[PDB]
């Protein structure tokens, strides 16, 4: 992620200084017009805060996938004052799903058919976030393998572990690379 | 109001394209150098609109975490109401 992200910021400031260039090699109202430029301090800022941000970030895709809102809020807090006790910048009022994930993939993922809920939004946000490693699906109900489904178009596969026949018809889909749902985790 | 300036911002980068497609363009045509005064008009316009949202949404949180005070208070009397129902499921 910090990686990614700083390669991000990295090409945004590279066009936000091409712009200026462009523009100093181009009225007197222009100074209305570099604000532009004058994000450069938000930028640096951002820049300054993107570690500490990535880094909770990390931990909301990994460790807070066993815990509830009051476990999540606790831990946010226990965070917040460690990294206080290593001070290092970030910002203060920050939201997590507001982060990671803009709102065209929320409104695709609601339509799929996602509980309108907070929760249930970070926990798609997590699974689907990262897939260097395979997701564990943890409910009661099974209306989360239809909405993967929705999501993933024609491509699921009802696969369980007590059928004998999962072997070979995984074997027939790893070769052409289908995407595989296999419901018995016990 | 959230949703607004998300797409506000947007049209913001979109903006941004168009003022690169017109640098790219250079200062040959009058009308294209007169154009560009109703482009920063409209531009100064989004931009008032954002900060003028931005104000808006600042003087909320306080309301906001104001107002979930008496929602707090109806939930922990919920939550207990809630332990108790499941204690008579499970007696």
């Amino acid at each position: 992620l910090v990686t990614a992200k700083y390669q991000d910021l990295q090409e945004n400031q590279r066009f936000v200084n091409v712009g200026l260039e462009k523009l100093n090699e181009s009225k007197s109202l222009t100074f209305e017009k570099e604000r532009w430029l004058n994000t450069t301090k938000q930028f640096s800022k951002t820049s300054q805060e993107l570690i500490g941000n990535c880094i909770i970030s990390s931990i909301y895709e990994t460790y807070f996938g066993h815990l509830n809102e009051r476990e999540r809020a606790d831990m946010l807090v226990i965070l917040k004052r460690l990294l206080g006790k290593f001070a290092v910048k970030y910002d203060v009022n920050y939201r997590f799903i507001d982060y990671l994930v803009t709102l065209d993939e929320k409104m695709k993922w609601l339509e799929c058919g996602l509980d309108k809920n907070d929760y249930f939004l970070e926990n798609m946000s997590i699974v689907m976030n990262s897939q260097d490693a395979v997701p564990f699906l943890l409910d009661p109900s099974s209306h989360m393998i239809t909405v993967i489904s929705n999501y993933y178009g024609n491509k699921t596969v009802l696969l369980s572990f007590l059928e004998e026949g999962f072997v070979k018809r995984l074997e027939n889909a790893i070769r052409f690379g289908s995407v595989v749902i296999i419901q018995d985790g016990e | 109001l959230i949703k607004l300036n998300t797409e506000y911002k947007l049209k913001l980068k979109n903006l941004e394209k168009r003022l690169l497609e017109e640098l790219n363009n250079s200062q040959g045509n009058m009308l294209e150098n007169d154009e560009l005064m109703v482009t920063l008009n409209n531009l100064k316009k989004e931009a008032m609109n954002i900060e003028k949202k931005l104000s808006e949404s600042e003087e909320f949180f306080p309301q906001f975490d104001n107002l979930v005070e008496e929602y707090s208070i109806i939930g922990k009397h919920s939550v207990k109401i809630f332990s108790m129902l499941e204690k008579f499921g499970q007696f």
